[PDB]
């Protein structure tokens, strides 16, 4: 038991930890989206011009 | 034949005006095709971050 608490600890340091790292990940994705929400406004303009 | 010469001079004159007015026409649309696309390198940059 007291090896078995020891060991325990290990799989949610992990499981947190990546979980953590992907909500730094994912915030890249919603950033990129601005550009093509630019580029969709930088082109209607252009068939009315 | 000077009224004639006059008519037809005048039909060359107004058709060349025409033909110059028709190239500035480009002008705004590749101001408007660079500043679209260049943000496509910048979208580049921030898919290899």
């Amino acid at each position: 038991v007291s090896e078995s608490y020891r060991r325990r600890r290990q799989e949610w340091e992990l499981q947190y930890k990546q979980a953590e790292w992907e909500v730094n990940s994912v915030e890249q994705q919603i950033n990129l989206q601005n550009m093509q929400i630019k580029a969709a406004n930088k082109r209607l303009e252009q068939v009315e011009a | 034949q000077f009224g004639s010469t006059l008519l037809s001079l005048l039909e060359r004159k107004d058709s060349l005006s025409f033909d110059a007015y028709q190239m500035i026409q480009s002008g705004d649309l590749y101001r408007f095709s660079i500043d679209l696309q260049q943000q496509d390198i910048d979208i580049n940059k921030a898919s290899l971050e």
